[PDB]
């Protein structure tokens, strides 16, 4: 956010001295996906915390459990009730109302 | 007591002068720290 490629890339050189800052404006200029909560697509075998947000089959998806869970290989987001997301309930109300 | 020269004919003594050559120094410098990080180029670190 504070730093863009062309300028991160200005400071490691071959005839640089490096040092403590660099790679303080290194950590803070790229994105921390535990911090910002944002981990990409889904994956079994991980572990996620509440307020979590993962991209599954043409969704986003956000986790309401409070406590810490596996995500486990028959488990999906979807099929169980930790995850949330809101273009399945609009999904499905538009369905009903073109039905009706 | 009071200073004066050396001179050559009142004693046998000069001041001593010569050239300084710059492909011949030598520097009496040691560094503080090597190996770590803050004290070396990007190129010698070896990741120990």
């Amino acid at each position: 956010n504070l730093r863009k490629r062309n300028e991160l890339k200005s400071l490691f050189k071959n005839k640089s001295r490096l040092s403590e800052t660099y790679f303080v404006e290194l950590i803070d200029s790229t994105l921390n996906k535990r911090d910002d909560r944002f981990h990409g697509i889904w994956k079994p075998g991980q572990t996620y915390q509440k307020g979590d947000v993962v991209y599954y089959n043409h969704s986003l998806w956000e986790m309401q459990s409070e406590n810490e869970i596996c995500a486990k290989e028959e488990q999906t987001p979807g099929i169980s009730t930790d995850w949330k997301s809101l273009l399945k309930e609009l999904e499905q109300k538009v369905d009903k109302l073109q039905h009706e | 007591s009071v200073i004066t020269s050396v001179s050559p004919k009142t004693s046998n003594q000069d001041h001593m002068i010569e050239e300084f050559i710059e492909q011949a120094i030598v520097f009496n410098n040691q560094k503080l720290e090597s190996g770590v990080l803050g004290y070396e180029s990007l190129n010698d670190l070896e990741l120990g």
